[PDB]
């Protein structure tokens, strides 16, 4: 139902003594304006696929997402102090403008003369403590989108989290007729538009918007795994990928008429997340996580089991509980093989095509592995050189995460959902 | 006045999207209005070295 | 194309209108009446030989530049999209035509009938042709077309089931291609409208049943369109006399 | 004619392109005439570019007609002889046994004709295929061929 | 295989490298001559401003070329943007000037 | 709300960023204008061959010409048109008088109707005569 | 001026907005726009129908008109009075502090009323399909509707042969469907504060004097001042189901993308329009597919780019099936009919 | 195209129908097709035509 508690969690130190952000990155982040509550500050629109966006200070989309989460974690420390002022202290030479947190600006000279603010690492804050934010209901809905997104990123040391739900009651009224309008579009475009639309006005659960976004997420994840395809469709709908396993994948919604699957009645759901560091170069997973955060902004999803998250991420009043659903992790290289196996068994794809798909996937994985390791080591030398401006351009990862995890179990669970 | 042709108003426990075809044609229903965009086909042609 | 394999050369190409599970009049298409596979066309050998013997490239040719400059103006005037839309319209029109004709002819097409209580006759080729011509003009004016649409079908027994094409080898083998019809939204809507008409005939000005002519004089104010049961007799009423030709 | 033949390559199903009968040697021709020899040369180089499937048979039979009175080849029935005009061989049922099976031509009686038949059988051009269009988006309208 | 993606809502435009990454309009680039020659007008319009004022440096691979000299007095201000822009704008897909 | 007329009738701060100048002069080969003129003729739709089909009242359209001779006449028109397009007395490419013997060829014409009979008398006329043979009048 | 999306060069500020409208950022006669990268010769294509071509290429194809819009009511049955009558009444008008308002009625006030078929009797359309089916009231003669197909050698102008009734009815139904093939259009609303329907958002049809249409659209708006059959019918109805019911979350400016509204209509036409919309929606494509198709067709000699902005309310119906293409090709082959005049221009033109 | 032949019920005479039937049978016995004509002409012309 409607969410009753609004809480969020900040980012944690990766062994440093401060938030892994500095003045240069903070200044370079603000490209769409002085407001950190805009979608362009988080994402970008390539509009043609077939490419990876990179920069000197922002190597990857995951890099941008992590840096923005760090910036928000650092800046929100100020207004949530018990004194509740918003411009009497500075964080890395930035201050808030106006009590409604409209924008971030360079600090005044006297604030600059005053000492900066020391920020703790893993803090959980409630949105109702701030007087203005508690007083204005329309105000919360605009910022809780980003708050939910950063919380879903910072809950676990692995990649972002998504939500998958299968149910037949969602197809209640003219939802089928309305979804029939999305046939020609791509998943990235649909997700971008839906993420933008969420902030226009408050919406209620069980609404057409919520049912649409849940159905779209479920369809995308089922097609990604391979449960539903051209010869096995979920009410004639299925997502098709032009070349599986490529560096930049394009998924397009599509219709197949006579072939349709059988779905048992009831309500089923789970959570999924990628564990390989490869997710930093895949926009689709990030978009799905952002859409899940938008959904969480207005709805109350089932809680998350404590034992599936680190100790600091336990017993959040609205996110984690004593007994909850497990988190399912995977790696893209193994998911490609699972997809190919299911399609070959169903007869859509042949052995030779599977062979080319596997080879291309291996090449892509090697390329991304090399690039990520190079950028990580470069960050290491920069941190060694400068001891007062420590920073991370990308979320830290370990060598262990590069291997197979629970991919088979998660694929089996997703297949069991249908 | 035939009440059966105004079911969604007369009937107190009918879903707002119920029709009674082909036996009875109702005269009060739910209509969906749209506004699409139809752009022309645009292309930029680049030469190959 | 077959180099010198005589047993596999093509000889005849034809088009058929009837389904494969029926026996009908053999009505071959006009294309089969050619001695060659297609319409003959003569050429001059001297020009071809001269062209083969005397040709040259420009002294400064770059294929990339030449073909870019040749492709760019050509593709700026394409019509493939309009052609695709016209193709969809044509397929819809053919399906609706066969569906409608099956309801007034003796065609064995498996479609449910809803207006069989309305009197009619067993139409022949000319009657079906006139009806189909009216349908053609109706759809053409509805979709603002001006060029051909189903005109070739309106020449000889428009009563048809499904279109197919064939060609024949010299040794006697034949190859037959039968496209798979996906469906017609217009035909489905027409069927739904007929189903509704089956119950809403009065709103369209049509009355169902029979009439009784006889003198009734009274001051009662019952409507003649809802007569009392005391004034109606049927084929089972005792004393009634039934007449034939 | 050259460009028309190139265009007609694409419409084999409905249009058949053949060499006009006026391009053949007059009255069958003879190997004792320089003009007839040049006629045969021009026709031989022009024939392989058409879509007519009887072109090899016509190419063989024009020389067979021109060589009458000097060389002889066997024939199937008594009705048709070596003097039948090459233009008439327009249908596959008219292909002679001597052309179909080279062994029937004796090198003693028809040396030049044997070589000509062998050349036709061994060096006539071979057909091939190519890819075109975007079937995934636009679709295809091919009927007897892959899309 | 060069593709240019326009920027939106303050983002910067990007072009595709041969490795497969998309990069902004800054840094050091290496261009074969034929690429600019075949995409003259588009490349001029998209790159001249960043070359003149930004931080973009491009190495054009040519092999051999004729050159022209213009001598200037060293005690006064002097700029070569007019000459360079003229050269860049009169490059054409079938010829180049000195 | 802008109406679309029907085709047919039915029922009833500085500016001027650098690099925007136009000083390039490139002569395309082949020329643009030459290519467009050729492609305009190619994209023409095909002719309507409605001969032999019924009409609004059910009468077959077209002239009364024999099936065989109709094809031969159409062949002569194509050659005559082909010669004009090449601006020659005759055309090298001819659709008529080839070496092939197409004696059995047939082409559509208005001589025959859908039932397979002759059109010596219009179909509408035939119906009127048949139905008039059964007319009865008032008694004196 | 210049567009930084396609590198086109423009002269006036309004031209920039008109151009970016094509790219999707916030003249209609154009249907195809191509721009090269090694020269300054853009090419635009318009319909061959234009009265004056301002140096633009022509679309010679006979394209059908698929997308049409209607802003009127989605109904095809109307109630007409047959025998008029006037009855004395006790309540005459509504009075506010010093003003008076007349009492409008949703239904005709007469001795008898009947339902009559009339396609698009209340509709505003940009394009007219021109296949209307219209019936006079049953008092007048309607025999002409059943004698259009083969009643040509009839022996009486008044009347029809009972042997062609099925054909006539089938043609009438086909006309009905063909004329009702349309798409509904979104219009503006207004917030009403009438005591009977308070706070409801009611549509406003385009043009002036729309206030008359409210009584026809929403029967429940009228109160129950007198005692009559109409008043009893109104009193036996619920009040909440009126006007706007639901709206899209995506917004263009301050206007919703789509809306669900309670209003007068008929379910037959509603279903027909829904099926038509589904059929068109199953044909939508995106510019990336066009890029891929054109690049593949070019055989690797040029590359094609089509930049665009994210949206979910654009319709580009161009996707069909190989079976449909084959059927059309078979029809085209049948069209030849052994007529060399049909085939000669094609060979000459490609030559 | 024209139907090759048809059979009809109509007022007629049995004797006349019989006479026409024998006449048609006699004429049909003499029918030849172009292939035999071509073969006979070639054989008579001895291959010179």
């Amino acid at each position: 139902m409607a969410r009753a508690a609004f809480l969020f969690k900040t980012v944690g130190f990766g062994g440093l003594q401060n938030v892994p952000i500095n003045d240069e990155l903070s200044s370079h982040l603000l490209r769409a304006g002085n407001s950190p509550w805009q979608l362009t500050q988080f994402l970008d629109w390539i509009s043609l696929g077939r490419g990876l966006a990179t920069s000197a200070l922002v190597p990857t989309a995951g890099s941008r997402y992590y840096q923005m989460s760090c910036l928000l974690s650092g800046t929100l420390q100020i207004p949530f102090r018990p004194n509740h002022r918003w411009g009497d202290i500075r964080f890395l030479r930035l201050v808030w403008s106006a009590p409604t947190l409209d924008g971030l600006v360079v600090a005044p000279p006297q604030v600059l003369a005053q000492p900066a603010l020391q920020a703790q690492a893993d803090r959980v804050y409630d949105c109702d403590d701030y007087p203005f934010l508690a007083r204005d209901p329309r105000f919360k809905h605009r910022v809780y989108q980003q708050l939910s997104a950063v919380t879903l990123l910072n809950l676990t040391g692995f990649g972002p989290i998504s939500y998958v739900r299968v149910d037949e009651d969602m197809w209640s009224g003219d939802v089928n007729q309305l979804l029939m309008n999305y046939f020609g579009h791509t998943f990235a475009e649909i997700a971008y538009t839906l993420c933008q639309a969420s902030a226009n006005r408050p919406w209620e659960y069980d609404g057409t918007y919520a049912r649409m976004t849940q159905i779209v997420l479920s369809l995308f994840w089922l097609s990604y795994v391979g449960v539903i395809h051209q010869q096995n469709t979920y009410r004639t709908f299925y997502f098709q990928c032009n070349r599986r396993g490529d560096a930049a994948e394009v998924w397009i919604l599509s219709c197949s008429l006579n072939h349709s699957a059988q779905i048992r009645p009831g309500n089923r759901s789970l959570f999924v997340m990628p564990t390989s560091p490869d997710w930093n170069m895949d926009v689709n997973l990030i978009l799905s996580s952002t859409l899940t955060g938008c959904l969480c902004s207005g709805s109350q999803l089932p809680l998350i089991d404590n034992n599936s998250v680190p100790a600091v991420s336990r017993n959040i009043h609205g996110w984690t509980g004593r007994a909850g659903n497990q988190l399912h992790g995977f790696q893209v290289r193994r998911m490609v093989t699972e997809f190919c196996d299911r399609l070959r068994r169903d007869g859509v794809m042949t052995q030779a095509q599977q062979n080319q798909v596997e080879a291309l996937a291996d090449q892509t994985q090697q390329f991304k592995r090399d690039k990520l390791e190079t950028w990580a080591r470069e960050d290491d030398q920069y941190n060694q050189a400068h001891p007062n401006s420590t920073m991370f351009r990308t979320k830290p990862f370990t060598n262990a995460q590069w291997g197979r995890g629970n991919t088979g179990a998660t694929s089996a669970a997703i297949a069991a959902l249908i | 006045i035939p009440v059966e042709r105004y079911n969604i108003l007369t009937n107190p426990d009918a879903p707002p999207t119920q029709i009674q075809l082909p036996e009875v044609v109702d005269l009060y229903n739910v209509v969906t209005r749209y506004a699409y965009e139809t752009p022309p086909i645009t292309a930029v042609v680049m030469g190959v070295p | 194309y077959v180099r010198l394999d005589r047993d596999r050369v093509p000889t005849m190409v034809g088009v058929t209108r009837q389904s494969r599970d029926t026996i009908t009049q053999p009505a071959l298409s006009l294309s089969t009446t050619n001695t060659t596979v297609g319409v003959p066309l003569a050429l001059d050998a001297r020009a071809i030989t001269v062209a083969l013997l005397s040709g040259k490239y420009p002294p400064d040719l770059v294929t990339n530049v030449w073909y870019a400059d040749a492709i760019y103006p050509m593709y700026a005037d394409t019509e493939v999209f309009s052609n695709l839309q016209r193709d969809m319209i044509t397929c819809e029109a053919v399906q609706t035509l066969v569906t409608l004709v099956a309801q007034i002819s003796e065609t064995q097409y498996p479609v449910d009938r809803y207006l069989d209580w309305i009197p009619s006759l067993r139409a022949s080729a000319a009657t079906a042709a006139t009806f189909a011509e009216w349908v053609n003009t109706s759809m053409k004016t509805a979709f603002d077309l001006s060029d051909m649409l189903l005109e070739p079908l309106l020449s000889g027994d428009p009563r048809m089931t499904q279109l197919a094409i064939q060609y024949q080898q010299y040794n006697g083998r034949t190859f037959n291609i039968i496209p798979e019809m996906p469906g017609s939204v217009i035909a489905d809507c027409v069927q739904l409208t007929a189903e509704v008409f089956n119950h809403e005939y009065n709103l369209f000005g049509i009355a169902r049943g029979d009439i009784i002519i006889g003198r009734v004089q009274s001051t009662h104010l019952w409507s003649p369109l809802a007569p009392p049961p005391d004034l109606v007799f049927d084929r089972d009423t005792p004393g009634v006399h039934i007449f034939g030709r | 004619s050259f460009r028309v033949a190139l265009a007609g390559w694409l419409y084999n199903g409905v249009v058949t392109t053949v060499i006009d009968d006026s391009s053949y040697p007059k009255d069958g021709g003879s190997v004792t005439s320089l003009e007839n020899l040049w006629d045969f040369f021009i026709l031989a180089l022009a024939l392989p570019l058409t879509t007519d499937p009887c072109a090899p048979v016509k190419a063989f039979m024009t020389l067979a007609n021109m060589m009458v009175g000097f060389e002889t080849i066997p024939m199937d029935n008594q009705i048709y002889t070596q003097s039948r005009r090459a233009s008439a061989f327009s249908t596959p049922h008219t292909w002679p046994r001597c052309f179909m099976n080279i062994q029937l031509i004796s090198p003693i009686d028809a040396p030049i004709l044997r070589q000509w038949a062998e050349i036709i059988h061994r060096y006539w051009p071979n057909p091939s295929q190519i890819r075109y269009g975007a079937p995934n988006v636009f679709g295809s309208a091919n009927l007897f061929t892959p899309p | 295989d060069c593709r240019i993606s326009f920027g939106m809502n303050g983002a910067a435009p990007m072009i595709r490298d041969e490795t497969g990454l998309m990069v902004p309009f800054e840094g050091n680039w290496i261009f074969p001559l034929a690429l600019w020659q075949m995409n003259t007008r588009y490349f001029n319009q998209q790159f001249d401003a960043w070359i003149k004022t930004g931080e973009l440096r491009i190495r054009i691979e040519m092999g051999a070329y004729p050159y022209m000299l213009h001598y200037y007095d060293p005690r006064q201000y002097a700029n070569a943007w007019n000459l360079t822009s003229a050269w860049l704008e009169e490059i054409t897909p079938t010829s180049i000037p000195s | 709300m802008k109406r679309i007329p029907r085709k047919t009738k039915g029922k009833s701060p500085a500016t001027t960023e650098p690099g925007t100048s136009n000083r390039e002069q490139y002569k395309a080969r082949p020329g643009i204008a030459s290519v467009q003129r050729a492609t305009e003729s190619a994209e023409m739709p095909m002719k309507n061959n409605d001969e032999g089909t019924p009409d609004k009242k059910g009468n077959t359209k077209g002239d009364l010409v024999n099936e065989h001779s109709e094809a031969k006449d159409e062949a002569d028109e194509a050659t005559k048109k082909q010669a004009k397009d090449t601006d020659k007395s005759k055309a090298q490419v001819t659709y008529s008088d080839t070496g092939i013997n197409n004696a059995n060829e047939l082409s559509r014409s208005g001589n025959v109707d859908n039932e397979g009979g002759s059109n010596q008398k219009p179909m509408s006329t035939r119906i009127a005569e048949a139905t008039s043979a059964i007319v009865s009048k008032h008694p004196a | 001026y210049q567009c930084h999306v396609c590198s086109a060069v423009l002269f006036s500020p309004l031209d920039l907005d008109a151009h970016v409208a094509s790219h999707g950022l916030h003249i209609q006669r154009h249907i195809t726009e191509f721009i090269s990268s090694w020269q300054n010769h853009p090419i635009v294509q318009v319909s061959a129908d234009v009265e004056n071509k301002k140096t633009a290429q022509l679309l010679h194809a006979d394209t059908p008109r698929l997308v049409t819009w209607d802003a009127g009511l989605c109904t095809s049955f109307k109630i007409v009075p047959i025998v008029p009558a006037q009855v004395p009444q006790d309540v005459l008008a509504y009075t506010f502090f010093t003003s008076s308002y007349a009492i409008q009625s949703p239904f005709p006030e007469a001795a008898v009323s009947r339902i009559v078929v009339h396609t698009r009797w209340a509709s505003n359309v940009d394009f007219d399909r021109d296949s209307s089916v219209i019936m006079a009231p049953p008092t007048e003669n309607n025999i002409h509707l059943f004698k259009q197909l083969l009643n040509t050698e009839t022996l009486s102008v008044r009347g029809a042969n009972p042997l062609m009734f099925r054909a006539n009815v089938l043609h009438m139904l086909l006309e009905f469907v063909l004329d009702n093939l349309y798409l509904n259009r979104h219009t503006g609303f207004s917030q009403d504060h009438t005591p009977f329907t308070e706070g409801a958002n009611l549509r406003s049809l385009p043009g002036p004097d729309a206030e008359k249409w409210y009584s026809i659209m929403y029967p429940t708006r009228m109160g129950t001042p007198n005692v009559s059959k109409i008043c009893n019918f109104v009193a036996s109805c619920v009040r909440n189901r009126v006007g706007r019911f639901d709206r899209a979350q995506m917004m263009n400016g301050a206007m919703s993308e789509w809306v669900d509204v309670f209003e007068t209509s008929d379910a037959l036409t509603v279903s027909i329009r829904g099926r038509w919309m589904a059929r068109l929606a199953r044909m939508n494509i995106n510019p990336t597919e066009i890029e891929w198709a054109l690049t593949e067709c070019a055989q690797g000699y040029v590359t094609v780019t089509s930049p665009y902005a994210p949206s979910v309310n654009r319709l580009m119906p161009y996707r069909i099936s190989n079976a449909e293409r084959q059927i059309s090709q078979i029809i085209r082959i049948m069209n030849i009919g052994n007529n060399a005049t049909v085939i000669q221009p094609v060979l000459q033109d490609i030559s």
